[PDB]
């Protein structure tokens, strides 16, 4: 299953890559592995853009 | 584990080098704005929206590709409704194009005069970029070239 | 300076006279393909030129800015005189002008800007036989 | 929603001192 | 170092890890008239 | 742009294809009219290739 | 902290959690009991270990305090012997059960007050604020503890009592049929070393799958989860059987003696308590909580129960954290750390004017 | 409002359906829509209205073919609209007679003789 | 106010004599998606695209009544 689960992460990195998201691999695999468990996207779209603010005020 | 997916968030965005207390805040601050929403359509359709806005400025296969990813990927409909939400927060060849001149059986179109004009606006924002940088390391040097002596210099801040 | 800046010259001069020769019809099936891909690195040669002259319509150009800015000019353009001298030279047609760019693939393997240009011609060439 | 609006209404009056745009 | 490099890329003799060299050679000079490109321009 | 010369590079081609076809196709008719507008199309060149074969659709009909 | 540092204190039935605001879990935790001659007067540890020639009385044992000298003596002796702090100079946030009594707040807040003196306090309910580290304000959170069990339905917050299922069963009676199931296959299960024994086996060893019969089917035909333990002391007893029974009790409540709802049926019945405009939300966004929530694999089981229960419109979204051990303490931490939630802890003043009892006002 | 959101109005407005049902005609939509945006032809009304008369005179409707000349001045005498060409270009495409060649017939301009 | 009440009138007005200029032409097009269409046209966008859009939608409705 690992190498099924592998190609359907890899596509996914190319649709957030041209569409200009700033999700990294490392990041994207928390993200993807975060949505598996059932969270509601909506919220995790503000906590990303917060957590990128925040991290902005120290340099 | 699902409080310590956010812990291992809370360490990927944080910049490498405190980094022992400013990932105990940056933990609250995850929290602080992950219950304001909870306090408070498909998911395709959202795609095809930012595919038309690709496609007017150009840019038709990438839109064209775009597509063609997410038909493969229904053979995780959550994931890219995530996707669609920060799309415009990111940070800002081949001799196989147009070419009529190449191919096997290339089909009759005569002159076009609009594959050449943005084919000389492709070099145009080469030679407007190599002269920007030479318009951003004269000045990141001179500013520090001149001025007051010993502001630009951080042993003369101790 | 301008006689380190003239070798470019010399190796389009070459080039131009090359694939107006062997666009004759006595030169078989694929030296007129492998003069047929040499053009579109004609293109680019031009337009890099003309770009530096309406630049130097604003007086913000120099003879080192110059020098600076024609350097894979003078790489591709001497790849390509390289190329037409060699077909020139030892008489290449058909099957002999496809045997020499699959030499010079792999000459250039570890560069991969002039491998990419010779792959290129190499493809090209050998869409007829 | 101006065209939604637009399915209104409309008042029936006029005036011959009222020429143009008299509702 | 363009005295070297001068005569390596007339060399074919040097061989595939050379002319490679030759080509590291050459992306290293590059910045360096890049830096003179600007010197120039301030003055 | 150093005098036209990207705009007047897809003509060049052309019409020293077009003068071709003009000069050897003088003094043909009949069938022998369309055997020399086929006897200009085993030009690998795609661009004079292409253009050949257009003008031979049209003789040929 | 750059006001003085905050305080928050969970008085929990089988421990006591305490520690400062922002901090990562509880700075402390100590045992709920005190120890009294039968040293004259001790605390946890210390009453524990002397527990053999001495008496100890329990401050909280089933959610409901038992002696209010003792939980002022838990307080004091977390204030002074656990952090080893002035509880004169410090604010603390305490916790509260589904649905307390306004006469035990009053006495909570009088002694909060007066034994203390502190500059501000607060208490409000454990799941809301659970709830309020979970990432969703509105859901159902199922805390089990050690001597009380509640479903809470959270809707915008302010949760609904009517919906809150009250459940009389956690981890006393856990490791009493554990240890009546050890002791009737054949097992030294009995005494007072041998509960502590089979309790710390329920935690670690035990098991917790998805349903009872192919567990039960896989257990009877091989002994693949049997697994051996062989302590310092040299007692060796491994039996695969009983720890996959032990946690199927909460769905065959009959295995223990029970007469209760299970624990996917008593949130489908708090969800059947709900609004229909919070129902698919609250089926959306619920987390788990309680001590008890540290079997792993029973987050998968409950959220497969809890799809199959609710119909096909709304779905199964569980939050499972593996810090459900610590899933309160973490929710005050996450609430007295906002600096807009420093209006909402009651100070000493209103307090000492208008009587203990404003807090139900103030602390709603 | 944008266009592309406005698209799957149309959409749901031809085929009755929700925008969670028609996704495979709407993705269709896009891309012949997308890619084909600006305008290819010299805009005038005045070639666009001869044409419309010509069509109703061309059905025996020689009463309607002077009613839409009046029709045509209020469109101009309100003055909201911004591009009358289009909207005419349009209604006169999808228009079918109630009850051959065009290439010597007047047609717009090709837009291509201009630097565009 | 009255600037954007007067507006509301000029745009009813509107409406109305492009749907008769649609009646006499017997396009099949109502009040509602001709709100839609007269919109799109606003903006700047191919009415031989958009005719053919229609034109197509307009023909597949039919395969699946």
């Amino acid at each position: 299953n690992l190498n099924a689960v592998r190609e359907t992460m890899d596509v996914l990195l190319e649709i957030s890559r041209i569409l200009n998201t700033g999700l990294d691999m490392e990041t994207l695999s928390i993200c993807v592995r975060l949505c598996e468990q059932g969270i509601n996207p909506e919220a995790l779209s503000s906590v990303i853009k917060e957590l990128r603010k925040a991290t902005e005020a120290l340099k | 584990s699902i409080t310590q997916l956010f812990d291992d968030l809370c360490e990927a965005l944080l910049p490498a080098a405190n980094r022992k207390r400013a990932k105990r805040s940056l933990k609250k601050v995850a929290y602080n704005a992950l219950f304001t929403n909870l306090f408070q359509l498909p998911a395709r359709n959202k795609i095809l929206m930012l595919s038309f806005d690709l496609r007017v400025g150009g840019l038709g296969p990438k839109a064209d590709r775009l597509e063609e990813l997410v038909e493969e990927l229904e053979a995780v409909g959550s994931v890219l409704d995530l996707l669609v939400q920060l799309a415009g927060s990111g940070p800002p060849r081949d001799y196989f194009l147009n070419n009529k001149h190449v191919g096997r059986n290339v089909p009759y179109s005569g002159y076009d005069c609009d594959d050449l004009s943005v084919f000389e606006m492709d070099v145009q924002s080469l030679i407007s970029r190599e002269e920007c940088l030479c318009h951003s390391m004269i000045q990141e040097t001179l500013q520090v070239m001149e001025a007051a002596p010993g502001t630009g210099l951080p042993t003369v801040g101790l | 300076l301008v006689h380190r800046i003239l070798p470019v010259a010399a190796s389009y001069s070459a080039v131009t006279r090359f694939i107006e020769e062997k666009s004759s019809f006595e030169y078989g099936q694929v030296n007129h393909a492998l003069a047929a891909a040499m053009r579109t690195l004609v293109k680019e040669h031009l337009i890099l030129v003309s770009q530096l002259e309406q630049l130097h319509r604003q007086g913000l150009l120099s003879l080192q800015k110059l020098w600076f800015y024609i350097q894979p000019a003078m790489r591709t353009m001497d790849i390509l005189a390289s190329l037409a001298t060699s077909v020139d030279k030892g008489e290449c047609l058909g099957g002999s002008t496809l045997s020499l760019l699959h030499d010079r693939s792999f000459s250039y393997t570890g560069d991969s800007q002039a491998q990419e240009l010779c792959l290129y011609l190499t493809k090209a060439a050998s869409a007829p036989y | 929603l101006w065209e939604a609006a637009l399915t209104y209404e409309a008042s029936k009056r006029r005036c011959w001192e009222r020429v143009g745009c008299p509702p | 170092i363009r005295r070297y490099t001068d005569q390596r890329s007339l060399d074919r003799s040097f061989g595939l890890v050379g002319q490679s060299f030759c080509a590291a050679l050459h992306q290293e000079l590059r910045e360096y008239y890049r830096l003179l490109s600007v010197l120039h321009s301030q003055l | 742009l150093r005098r036209l010369l990207v705009w007047t590079y897809d003509p060049k081609i052309r019409l020293k294809t077009l003068a071709a076809l003009v000069d050897h196709c003088q003094g043909r008719k009949g069938g022998e009219l369309a055997s020399a507008v086929h006897a200009y199309t085993k030009t690998g060149d795609p661009y004079m290739r292409s253009l050949v074969q257009h003008i031979l659709s049209l003789v040929s009909h | 902290d750059d006001d003085i540092a905050a305080l928050v204190v969970d008085n929990g039935s089988g421990m006591c959690k305490a520690g400062f605001a922002g901090d990562d879990a509880p700075r402390a935790v100590f045992p709920s009991i005190v120890g009294r001659p039968r040293k004259d007067s001790y605390v946890g540890d210390e009453a524990q270990s002397k527990r053999g020639i001495l008496t100890l009385k329990y401050p909280i044992e089933h959610g409901i305090v038992t002696n209010w000298d003792d939980m002022e003596k838990i307080w004091h002796h977390t204030f002074y012997n656990e952090l080893r702090v002035a509880p004169e100079e410090h604010p603390v946030l305490l916790t509260e059960a589904p649905l307390n009594p306004k006469a035990n707040r009053e006495k909570m807040t009088q002694i909060m007050f007066e034994t203390f003196n502190t500059p501000a306090m607060y208490v409000a309910i454990q799941a809301v604020l659970s709830l309020y580290a979970s990432g969703r304000t509105t859901g159902i959170v199922m805390d089990s503890g050690d001597g009380v069990t509640h479903t809470v339905p959270i809707y915008e917050g302010y949760a609904l009592p009517h919906a809150i299922l009250r459940l009389d069963l956690a981890g006393r009676d856990l490791t009493d049929y554990l240890m009546k199931i050890l002791t009737e296959r054949g097992y030294s299960f009995t005494t007072t070393a041998e509960r502590e024994i089979v309790r710390d086996i329920k935690e670690k060893l035990c098991y917790v799958a998805l349903d009872f019969e192919q567990e039960m089917a896989t257990a009877a035909s091989s002994s693949s989860l049997e697994k051996s333990y062989e302590l310092p002391d040299g007692q060796v007893i491994t039996i695969g059987n009983e720890r996959f029974r032990c946690p199927e009790a909460l769905f065959q409540p009959s295995f223990l003696g029970m007469e209760s709802c299970g624990i996917h049926e008593t949130t489908f019945n708090s969800i059947m308590k709900c609004d229909v405009d919070i129902r698919k939300d609250l089926y959306a966004n619920t987390v788990l909580s309680g001590g008890t929530t540290m079997y792993p694999g029973i987050a998968d089981r409950m959220q497969k129960e809890i799809t199959a229960l609710a119909p096909s419109t709304m779905k199964i979204k569980i939050i499972a954290p593996p810090e459900r051990k610590y899933s309160v303490w973490i929710g005050g931490s996450i609430l007295a750390s906002l600096s807009t939630f420093q209006q909402m802890w009651i100070s000493k003043q209103e307090y000492d004017e208008s009587g203990p009892s404003i807090v139900h006002r103030k602390c709603f | 409002k944008s266009p592309n959101v406005l698209l799957q109005n149309l959409c749901c407005r031809i085929l009755g359906r929700s925008e969670a049902d028609v996704a495979q005609q709407f993705q269709y939509a896009v891309r012949v829509i997308g890619s084909n945006f600006a305008p290819t032809v010299e805009r005038d009304e005045f070639l666009v209205a001869e044409k419309i008369k010509k069509e109703l005179i061309r059905q025996r409707r020689e009463a309607d073919a002077a009613l839409f000349s009046e029709l045509h001045r209020k469109l101009h005498s309100q003055g909201v609209l911004k591009n009358k060409w289009s909207i005419l270009y349009l209604l006169l495409s999808l228009s079918e007679d109630p009850r051959s060649y065009a290439t010597l017939f007047a047609q717009a301009l090709p837009r291509d003789a201009h630097s565009t």
